[PDB]
């Protein structure tokens, strides 16, 4: 019925679409080596939206990927749950960028892109009516940035009204790991603010925090990181794919939480979680998720929303549960919490039903917000962009490219009217 | 896909060299016979199931190439890969740069050539000096300048020897060392060093080691090598490229010249009652003692560092760390720079070596940091200069090969406008 | 059984010089019968041949593609008393063994022999000269070291 | 099936006449008595092609020696491979050329040539198929150059239509050594250019000069010397003899090669300049091979590529090789070769893959080709002829044997006349 495309970008975008499809293959009864073994019917009737049937009861995913280091790429081709993905839909390129945004964009950008527009209308001719898009684009890194722009600058002239449902992460206080991050993270939303659908900021840092404060896991290495990334894109993606008691499909969840044409960045968040001291203390029930609902231990952003307000909430609960139970937990807090929400927006919250449970697990909530915290973490950081411009420091490598200086400083025209148009209705 | 090219230029680039072949095939477990994907980046292939190493060692002297001809891996290296220098520059800047060393240039770029068509993919490169040896600063001079002709763009690493502040087994030095930083600064990518005596200083006392030889020196600064490329030697959680620390770690057209400190230099018997954590080892990482830069850190501001940590390492007290660093007073960075960090996390720890005084420890980290400090060291070898050129010494050594006198005090110049955007940029 | 399967090996690259000069071993044949002048009755016998290489024999090098192809027949011929004191097998050891005696023996014929499918004998050799006049002598070989090779595997597989 | 006849005139010949028959003796498998002792029967089917069948399984040569100094016969004769050819084959005089091109023609070249002549009956007339005839000869002895010639202008008024391969050897710029080389080489080149299908240059110097700067040979005698000028001949034989998946019979490299009847002196090489330490650090890949067959120094002549004008090159390859990569890789040097290769033939090349390897050797590339530079090979000749034609020397050893002075003026006009359509028409 609907079919839906998996664009990646980067080296950090393998290991989140990796085990991406590795979540998801698992959800639905999926070996590596391709060949179904499960009991549910259920997923079988939507599995077109993200596979592509293939003889014999095998599927192959609609992911396309696009880096410029075949070292990682190869550790995709050698991974375990990647001899499931098409050989073509792989796009890897022999020569690297060198953690910069022109290198991407311009130099081999101009050759490496033809063979992925070729392979997207490969995949594209053969679905019934596609949905849309999704790309695991970064700010903090170069090849992410860069391609992942001119990835979505081309399929929208190319479409002109589908849905583009990215996830890109965010630069944070404490997990700073790269200097033009800077560079690169403010020049990547000139192109996010006017030319992208959906865009959820997840923050390295409150991934790092979770594991420690509140999964309490002894050596949480980035296979667990990824394991929350990859459950927030399916529960935003589960009821497009699921029947439930309250359906909600994306195109109304991308019309319901962008009351704006430009500020329409997203804050995730997806807390069934469970430590290892209390596996069995929790109580596992509609109201215990409600007061996890808005605690700040269960965010993916390193903010505070206590020096803000909420401008939009949307709590998909899945799982075997009743609606008078659902609605009237958060009917409450939507009565008390009268200060933590927007008061121009009655009714702050919109919710959706799944029935069916994720796999391994009993029941589980989601969260997608836009929020009037996000200010600061857009004031940080622009203030360093103006900053590095003062010094002019590290230009010369995007300077002595072939490119103008002006276009770094055309964003920090667009970014502050950006941070303007939040600072009209706070 | 990705393969590496290095070049040895000089007595000590040869001696250097000597220990980090010695290191690549025991890493990758190749016998020194040259037999036995992550082998891709050092070694090109023989059909009979032979791996010959992209190494190039040009020395305007035999004495000490023909040693390596002599050693256990003459059955590894390539014979045309060695070239013979039929007379050597002697320390003399301008017999190799003006006389000697255009004979046997033109059988470098022969080499380069068919390096260069042998590799698929290249990532950049690796180039190995010494600043007290004349074909180590002259030789690579006009390399450096004919390296840039070929190529604009891909990386070229000049591993440096910076000389020591207080000892020096040269006299000409400060003639050779501004010799050196006028082709460095118009043509060179990146470029860092080290000092003798903090590489003497360090296994004085941490290593407890009384009696060295240049082997046990060379063994840790192959190690430095080793982790640099570990990146595109192997497959990590946080894979870097040559050129991105070339954007990254360099700040300007002008400076590329960052330090090198490698941690834990604990010896076997040391690193039994360790407890080795990653804020144990970052807590060493920033102490004066361990850098190979004898040069006072409180001296100048830090501007960038580079952790490149591998074996066995969780990302968690990774960023917690430099949390830790950001928060203490002593520790000066660069206002224009908030964000100066960047770490590399690999998973295969380095692999020790029979005969060896290292540990077998199951994390290691390097540092890659720029820092204001090393105009100290640039003014003293500015001062050492001064006071050598007020009286026109050793002048006619060097200007009887044909190379102009005054242009001398060309370099002085262009050493000082080096020299004096660091109270522009640093105040 | 290392032992003999060094001249296994020996007689494997011995055959494969036998293939080669397959042509040549044809000819010295045809040349054999052409001087004997006795067309009417196949080539059935290792003694027949040793009779026509003995004094019908014409060229050089068809005397040395017939010696070569004797002294294979003889050395196959001495690895068979190497091979039968191996191990004592079973009764279908004991029949593949007297197979063997048989196939290796000069009085018995070798006409109604064929190759494997492996072999390409059939495939290189004329139709009526391998449907009538020599074929057996050229099939006599591959069948031979099929033998020798079942034989092998049926000694691995048997517990000793 | 197909035959081709061998007259062998001069020492020189006679020198590579033995080595050059022991290699086609050992691609056979042939005994140095003369029979058969191999492993197929591949070679059977065309080694009619330059022997013949002798009673009792026999196989005689093809091939007829002729000298007027009978010292060289019998030394063949009483050679390593002295006992094969056939007694009748030789043929000897009394009087020597003496390296006098008159001397050997009219006085004592006519007594001999006569009997030579019924034995060319003797070998035409026993070929079915005859293609033609090939002379190896040379243009410093007298024998080579004077009688030769007249053989070349014999057969061919009798025998009109058929192809004529003329293997010789030419004189060099520095091993000049007979005195009246361009008296020898001219009274030659003016019956060569006229009369001769296949003419192919052989340059004493670069024969020195391959066996030096690439096999490095201790000791090149002239059994070495004599190697790879029988194996360059042997590879440009073998496609007419040995099947490959690419054929090219002998004829078809004459009409592609030859634009203009008047240009048709050939330069050849040979691939594997493999040394004898350091086969295992090659790898043996047509990726090296292309470069090899159009290097500054793989060629055999003093004909640089830089000072020539390649017309028409082919390049024999042999041995078990992919065909798309080598027709990828012929189509790769001729673009970057874009002032190399001539712009008015384009695809100036033939590749040629015979599947049969020599022996010992995976995959082996003959690189023949025609250039403008072999009159600059000539020019040093013809700027030699000239001038010591106006000092009047040597004359009495020619103009007293009965020839007028007049056709001696008329050759260093014809020579000229080679020297002025190359320079036409390379523009
Ligand atoms: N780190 C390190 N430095 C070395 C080593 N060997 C020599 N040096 C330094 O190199 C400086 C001299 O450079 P060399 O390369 O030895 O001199 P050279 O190449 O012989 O110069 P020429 O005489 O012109 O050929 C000395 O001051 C040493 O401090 C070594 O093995 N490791
Ligand atoms: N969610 C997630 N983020 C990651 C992972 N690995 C790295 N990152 C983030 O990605 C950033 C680096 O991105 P980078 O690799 O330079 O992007 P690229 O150059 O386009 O490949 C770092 O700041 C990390 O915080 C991962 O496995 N999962
Ligand atoms: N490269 C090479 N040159 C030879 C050989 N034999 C003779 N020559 C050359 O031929 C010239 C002498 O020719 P020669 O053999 O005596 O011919 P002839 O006088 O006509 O019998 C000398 O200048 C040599 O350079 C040989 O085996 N190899
Ligand atoms: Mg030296």
């Amino acid at each position: 019925m609907r079919e839906i495309v998996h664009l990646q970008a980067g080296q950090c975008g393998n290991q989140i679409g990796a085990k991406f499809w590795e979540v998801i293959s698992d959800e639905h009864g999926i070996d590596p080596t391709g060949t179904y073994h499960g009991d549910s019917d259920l997923q079988l009737e939507r599995i077109n939206v993200y596979y592509n049937e293939a003889t014999g009861g095998k599927y192959v995913p609609r992911a396309v990927l696009v880096d410029l280091e075949p070292g990682t790429m190869d550790s995709v081709r050698s991974g375990p749950f990647g001899q499931i993905f098409r050989p073509d839909n792989f796009v890897f390129g022999q020569s690297g960028a060198g953690n910069n945004w022109a290198k991407g964009h311009y130099t081999e950008g101009a050759e490496l892109v033809d063979s992925v527009l070729d392979v997207v209308r490969k995949e594209a001719e053969s679905c019934d009516c596609l949905q849309g898009f999704q790309l695991t684009h970064s700010l903090g890194g170069g090849t992410g940035s860069g391609m992942g722009t001119l990835l979505i600058s081309k399929i929208r002239e190319e479409y002109p009204d589908r849905i583009m449902n990215t996830f890109s992460v965010v630069p944070s206080p404490k997990v700073s790991d790269t200097v033009v991050e800077p560079y690169n993270a403010t020049l990547s939303v000139h192109q996010l603010v006017e030319n992208t659908d959906e865009t959820y900021c997840i923050d390295n840092e409150a991934l790092y925090d979770i594991c420690f404060r509140t999964l309490k896991l002894t050596t949480p290495t980035y296979g667990d990181l990824n394991h929350l990334v990859s459950a927030t894109m399916s529960g935003v993606t589960t009821c497009l794919r699921f029947p439930g008691q309250l359906n909600a499909d994306l195109r109304k969840l991308a019309v319901n939480m962008v009351p704006f044409p430009r500020l329409h960045f997203f804050m995730p968040g997806f807390a069934p979680l469970t430590s290892r001291g209390s596996q069995q203390y929790r109580a596992l029930t509609v109201p215990e998720l409600t007061q996890q609902m808005f605690d700040a231990k269960n965010m993916m952003a390193a903010c505070d929303p206590r020096h803000g307000r909420y401008l939009t909430v949307a709590a998909v609960f899945r799982g075997r549960m009743s609606m008078k139970e659902v609605d009237e937990q958060m009917l409450n807090v939507q009565n008390k919490n009268s200060s933590y929400f927007v008061e121009w927006i009655p009714n702050n919250v919109k919710t959706a039903v799944c029935d069916i449970p994720p796999r391994g697990l009993k029941m589980s909530a989601t969260f997608i917000g836009n929020s009037t915290a996000i200010q600061e973490l857009f004031k940080r950081i622009s203030e360093q962009f103006t900053a590095m411009f003062r010094r002019k420091a590290f230009l010369h490598w995007y300077t002595g490219e072939g490119m103008d200086e002006m276009e770094f400083t055309e964003a920090e025209s667009n970014m502050n009217d950006l941070v303007s148009e939040y600072q009209q209705y706070q | 896909m990705r393969e590496c090219i290095s070049i040895h230029v000089g007595q000590a680039g040869v001696q250097i060299g000597n220990a980090c072949w010695e290191l690549y095939c025991l890493e990758h477990g190749i016998q020194p016979d040259g037999q036995m994907d992550s082998f891709n980046t050092f070694f090109s292939e023989t059909g009979a199931g032979k791996h010959v190493p992209r190494a190039v060692f040009v020395d305007l002297e035999p004495t000490v190439i023909d040693e390596v001809r002599t050693g256990t891996y003459r059955q590894l290296f390539h014979p045309e890969q060695l070239i013979t220098g039929k007379e050597d520059a002697a320390n003399n800047y301008a017999r190799g740069h003006y006389t000697i060393g255009k004979e046997i240039i033109d059988l470098v770029l022969d080499r380069i050539r068919k390096l260069a068509d042998q590799c698929t993919g290249l990532q950049g490169f690796l180039v190995f000096h010494s600043f007290g040896g004349g074909t180590g600063s002259g030789f690579t001079s006009l390399l450096m300048e004919r390296l840039s002709v070929d190529y604009g763009k891909k990386s070229k690493l000049e591993f440096s020897i910076y000389p020591a502040p207080q000892v020096s087994t040269a006299v000409v030095e400060p003639y050779n060392s501004i010799l050196t930083t006028h082709t460095t600064l118009e043509h060179s990518d990146c470029a860092f060093m080290v000092d003798n005596e903090a590489i003497y200083d360090i296994c004085r006392r941490n290593l407890d080691i009384e009696r060295p030889t240049y082997t046990n020196l060379n063994r840790l600064i192959g190690q430095i090598v080793s982790s640099i490329t570990a990146s595109l030697r192997f497959d990590g959680a946080l894979n870097v490229d040559l050129t991105e620390f070339q954007t990254n770690l360099v700040p300007y057209p002008r400076i590329h010249f960052p330090l090198a400190t490698y941690a834990p230099v604990i010896s076997a018997e040391k690193a039994y009652h360790e407890q080795l954590s990653v804020a144990e080892i970052t807590n060493a990482c920033f102490e004066p003692a361990n850098q190979m830069v004898k040069c006072d850190p409180r001296h100048g501001k830090y501007m960038a560092c580079c952790l490149l940590y591998r074996g066995d390492v969780v990302p968690k007290d990774v960023n917690a760390a430099i949390a830790t660093i950001k928060t203490k007073r002593t520790i000066q960075f660069v206002d224009w720079c908030p964000t100066g960090f960047k770490v590399g996390i690999n998973y295969q720890p380095p692999t020790v070596v029979p005969g060896g005084d290292l540990a077998k420890v199951q994390r290691a980290v390097c540092m890659l940091s720029n820092t204001t400090a090393i105009a100290e060291a640039w003014a003293r070898l500015d001062h050492k200069f001064d006071l050598m050129y007020a009286k026109r010494a050793f002048v006619h050594w060097y200007v009887g090969e044909g190379m102009e006198e005054g242009e001398f005090s060309e370099a002085r110049e262009d050493m000082a406008a080096l020299e004096k955007d660091y109270e522009e940029v640093g105040v | 059984m290392n032992e003999v399967k060094e001249s296994l090996r020996s007689i494997e690259q011995k055959y494969k010089l036998f293939q080669q000069q397959q042509l040549t071993f044809t000819a010295a044949l045809e040349h054999c019968r052409e001087n004997a002048h006795d067309k009417i009755r196949p080539i059935s016998s290792i003694g027949q041949v040793q009779s026509y290489m003995e004094h019908y024999c014409n060229s050089s090098t068809d005397r040395r593609v017939l010696l070569m192809f004797l002294d294979i027949c003889s050395e196959l011929n001495k690895l068979c008393q190497h091979f039968e004191a191996v191990h004592s097998g079973t009764p279908v050891t004991n029949n593949l063994l007297e197979k063997c005696k048989t196939l290796v023996s000069q009085s018995n014929d070798l006409s109604s022999l064929r190759a494997k499918y492996p072999h390409d004998v059939v495939n290189h050799l004329s139709c009526d000269e391998a449907r009538n006049h020599y074929g057996g002598v050229v099939s006599l070989i591959p069948l031979i070291l099929d033998l020798m090779k079942e034989w092998i595997a049926h000694s691995e597989k048997l517990p000793r």
